[PDB]
C-alpha cells in the first residue's frame, strides 16, 4: 500500500500526467489482458500501477512502445 | 529545546516539510499527535476555581 505518491509524482512531475498513466496501466491490468511487473501484495490495481510508477518501470514512452509491439505482433 | 507554544511546533513542522520531505513529515506529524494526546493525558491538566 501507498501512503503517499511523492515517489510517483518525482518519477515522472506533473501530479497531473501520473493520474492518467496510472489510470491507463489500471485498466489495462484490470480489463485483463496484462500482468502486474511488481510482486502483487493483495492490494488493489490501482496502488499496484502506483508502485509500478514509482520503481521506474512504468511510464508514458515504454507504455507507447509496448503498444507499439503488441499492434505489430498482431 | 524551547517551550513548543503552538508556534514553534507548527514551525518545526515547516523545518521538516522543507528540508526532508512529504513522507518523514506526515509520520512526524501523526507522532508528534500521538505524543502530545498521550503526555496531555498523562499530566491530568484540570481548570478549577
Amino acid at each position: 500500500a501507498r501512503v503517499t505518491v511523492q515517489d510517483a509524482v518525482e518519477k515522472i512531475g506533473n501530479r497531473f500526467d501520473l493520474v492518467l498513466v496510472a489510470a491507463r496501466r489500471a485498466r489495462q491490468m484490470q480489463v485483463g489482458g496484462k500482468d502486474p511487473l511488481v510482486p502483487e501484495e493483495n492490494d488493489k490495481t490501482t496502488v499496484i500501477a502506483l508502485r509500478e510508477i514509482e520503481e521506474g518501470l512504468i511510464n508514458n514512452q515504454i507504455l507507447d512502445v509496448r503498444e507499439r509491439q503488441e499492434q505489430q505482433e498482431q | 529545546n524551547q517551550a513548543l507554544g503552538k508556534k514553534a511546533i507548527s514551525k518545526m513542522l515547516n523545518t521538516c516539510y522543507r528540508i526532508l520531505g512529504l513522507k518523514p513529515t506526515v509520520i512526524f506529524a501523526d507522532q508528534i499527535m500521538y505524543t502530545g494526546f498521550a503526555y496531555a493525558a498523562r499530566s491530568g491538566a484540570s481548570v478549577g476555581i
